[PDB]
Order: structure tokens, then sequence, then C-alpha cells
């Protein structure tokens, strides 16, 4: 459910 | 795994969910830009959450919700972010607690998340988050003097900042430090 933002920011 | 924060802050109704969504995104968005994008510091977050949170208007109650679910269910993924968001998130994570931004469950969670922060390694990107988040509400302390002493058996407790330290020990006392 992540907001794009935090799909952007995150090494994974 | 997946964490679901949803009985604290309920999903929006369908019919604007993927505005309030939008809307979610674009405060963090700003809270993480830098010049010579828009931007807005974690005390301008904070303004608007505390005005939002028990807002009479659902719109603003809806984006309240959708932003601390978000940040709490996005705890698993705190290792992943670059240390300048990261500290940016403590920060922001911190100045929940100390606002009273997160009541009952949810504050304990957010105080748990941050107790377990501090146990990672010392001078981890998490640990680091822990202290950060940490020293936003450190007045709220003495208010809890079963997890101050959770915090002062920490293996590594001895290396935390010794403002923290007397913070911490103080408030097992149930006590303010002998300065602020």
């Amino acid at each position: 459910r992540r907001l794009p933002i935090f799909n952007r920011i995150s090494v994974s | 795994q997946q964490t679901d924060l949803s009985q604290v802050w309920p999903e929006a109704n369908q019919h604007f969910s993927k505005e309030i969504d939008d809307e979610a995104n674009s405060y963090f968005q700003r809270i993480y830009n830098h010049p010579p994008h828009p931007t807005m510091s974690v005390d301008e977050v904070l303004e608007m959450l505390q005005r939002f949170k028990d807002s009479t208007i659902k719109r603003e109650r809806e984006v309240f919700n959708c932003m601390l679910r978000n940040l709490f269910e996005e705890y698993r993924f705190f290792p992943q972010y670059p240390d300048k968001e990261l500290h940016i998130t403590a920060c922001l994570f911190g100045g929940i607690i100390e606002k009273g931004l997160v009541t009952y469950m949810a504050l304990g969670l957010a105080l748990r998340y941050v107790l377990e922060a501090l146990r990672k390694p010392f001078g981890s990107k998490m640990y680091y988050f822990g202290i950060a988040a940490l020293d936003r509400f450190k007045n709220r302390l003495k208010d809890y003097p079963q997890y101050c002493q959770h915090l002062a058996s920490i293996s590594h407790f001895m290396q935390f900042p010794h403002h923290l330290q007397e913070y911490i020990e103080y408030g097992q006392q149930s006590r303010d430090p002998p300065v602020k």
C-alpha cells in the first residue's frame, strides 16, 4: 500500500 | 510481515482515497525535498498534523490518518532510507510523540519503535534514528518510568549522549533531570 514517495527514497 | 495500523488510523472512504493519498504523499515529498523544490520543515508538518488530528473537517482528519498510518507502517523500511531522509523521519517521529499526536496503543507502539531502534548497533543509522527521535520527546520520559528502565538496560546505554542518560535515569524515578 506504500505511498510513491517512500518507494522512491527507499533503497531496496 | 506487512503491518496494518488501520485500527488506529482508518482507511479513507473509497470516494476520495486517491486524493487523500496524493495529498499525504505531497506533504512527505515536501518534508524530504531540497531547494529549489518546495519544502516544509518538521515543525511546520507537526503544526499541521496537530490542527488536522482532531479537526472537525473530515478531509483534514483523513490526511492526518493517512500520513500517520503510512509513517508507522514504513518502520520496517526505515533502514533502507538515505541518512538525510532518515534523520528527518526521526525528528518527525519523535515530534509526533512529543506533541501527543499518538495516544494509547499507537503511543506504546511509537515508544517501542524508538526503543528497538536504540537497540541497533551503536553508531548505526537506526541507532541515530533512535537518538534523534528520543531527543524530541525527552521531556515526556518522566511520565514513562518503566520505559526509562528499559532504555537504561540497553547494552550500550553508557554510550548515549550525556543529557539523554540524565533524562532517562531521572525519568525512571518519575523526575525531571537536574537541568533541562
